[PDB]
């Protein structure tokens, strides 16, 4: 099937920059394409179809351009409101197939996280569960590894993670990292850590504690 | 606003 | 216009079908194809197939012969897709599109999951762990089923420093966690509760953020 190779994947813009998105289709697609803009938890929304015809009540600082395998949709002045993932759809041929995506996010300074750790309730204890839960907030970029160790050595399973988007105010991101055992397991063990490995360190921030402390 | 230009080949 | 609305979400047990609509409006309906793409976080767009409401020809994806089926109605201008033998990986988001036009979606969960009310716990601080002009207090809301699950601090007072998290399965299961952040004298002084309400279950929760020891 035709494959559509997008780029960038990722693109760090300002607000009034001018954005250019790429699509490269495998094979010759004769201008039928389309390209569209998806929000968090929305629908996608067409910007431009057949290459370049502008959807109708889309703003002309939309303008999409291309001829045979290559196709590319730009942005004349970004405004807030085009924050999202934009995504080029070929349909010359079946299967419909789209292109992976770029996903624009408002550019600022290198942030940490805040990371804070909480030891599991007493009324969840008394319910047999143990979760450790650990946020990281209020980080840039949105790329951030988060590790958890038992008494000194790693913990795999029990973990899940959950990201915000990008904050409207002071464009960040923020994570929750709830590391699940059972109160028969957590009780088997003292020093629980969460370390947060992001782009604006070398070293983990670390946090941690130890039950027998509280 | 679009016409068939949707390569409406049927299918 | 330029419309295409689709039905509501589905609840559907594995092993069993649905039939999904999409009402198109604004244009005439026999002239376009109607096509149908699937969404999942992992996996991304998926183009099942299309349907040409005119000569009822169709298209599939060779993935969805013989799972997905697609029809038309001209009276009522509507595309239907049916969807059979479902089984979790079935659970999506499903769009009707007329390459242009797309409609607002359909959120199909395959579950056997029955309605559970949420176990509310009071994250605090790490005893001691509060050097520093703030202080970030949390909530858990774990164990429930189906989404949604509002929640907010201090009955709405506190939206400020406030990061509620998206809800995640969790064996079967869905949880959820928000933090709030406030400067350091504000709290424990201060009452600061978590308000947490699951209208399925018909659950209204306030868990106070006790410190610990």
């Amino acid at each position: 099937d035709i494959k559509m190779t997008q780029s960038p994947s990722s693109m760090y813009t300002s607000l009034g920059e001018r954005v250019t998105i790429t699509c490269k289709a495998s094979q010759d697609i004769n201008s039928f394409l389309t390209w569209f803009l998806q929000k968090p938890g929305k629908s996608p929304k067409t910007l431009i179809y057949r290459a370049n015809r502008l959807m109708i009540g889309v703003p002309s600082r939309f303008s999409g351009s291309g001829s045979g395998q290559t196709y590319s949709l730009t942005i004349s002045s970004l405004e807030y409101e085009d924050m999202g993932i934009y995504y080029c759809l070929q349909y010359d041929d079946f299967p419909l197939t789209f292109g992976a995506g770029t996903k624009l996010d408002l550019k600022r300074a290198d942030a940490a996280p805040t990371v804070s750790i909480f030891p599991p309730s007493s009324e969840q204890l008394t319910s047999g569960g143990a979760s450790v839960v650990c946020f990281l907030n209020n980080f840039y970029p949105k790329e951030i590894n988060v590790k958890w160790k038992i008494d000194g050595s790693e913990r795999q399973n029990g973990v899940l993670d959950s990201w915000t988007e990008q904050d409207s105010k002071d464009s960040t991101y923020s994570m929750s990292s709830t590391l699940t055992l059972t109160k028969d397991e957590y009780e088997r063990h003292n020093s629980y850590t969460c370390e947060a490995t992001h782009k604006t360190s070398t070293s983990p921030i670390v946090k941690s504690f130890n039950r027998n402390e509280c | 606003d679009a016409t068939p230009e949707d390569l409406n080949a049927k299918l | 216009q330029d419309q295409l609305q689709q039905s509501g979400a589905e609840l559907v047990r594995p092993g069993a079908s649905v039939k999904l609509s999409c009402k198109a409006l604004g244009y005439i309906f026999t002239d376009y194809e109607i096509h149908w793409v699937k969404q999942t976080p992992v996996h991304g767009l998926e183009w099942i197939g299309g349907i040409h409401p005119g000569s009822s020809g169709t298209a599939y994806n060779q993935k969805f012969k013989g799972k997905a089926t697609l029809t038309a109605d001209k009276s009522s201008t509507t595309a239907f897709m049916e969807l059979s033998s479902l089984t979790s990986e079935d659970s999506a988001v499903y769009y009707c599109t007329r390459k242009d036009y797309w409609g607002q979606g359909t959120l199909v969960t395959v579950s056997a999951a029955k309605t559970t009310a949420p176990s509310v716990y009071p994250l605090v601080p790490v005893c001691g762990g509060t050097t520093g002009s703030s202080v970030t207090l949390g909530c858990l809301v774990k164990g429930y089923f189906p989404e949604p699950v509002t929640l907010t601090w201090n009955s709405g007072s506190l939206s400020s420093g406030v990061h509620t998290f998206p809800a995640l399965l969790q064996s079967g299961l869905y949880t959820l966690s928000s933090s709030v952040t406030v400067t350091s004298n504000t709290w424990p002084s201060q009452t600061i509760t978590c308000n947490v309400a699951h209208p399925a279950s018909s659950t209204k929760v306030d868990k106070k953020i006790e410190p610990r020891v």
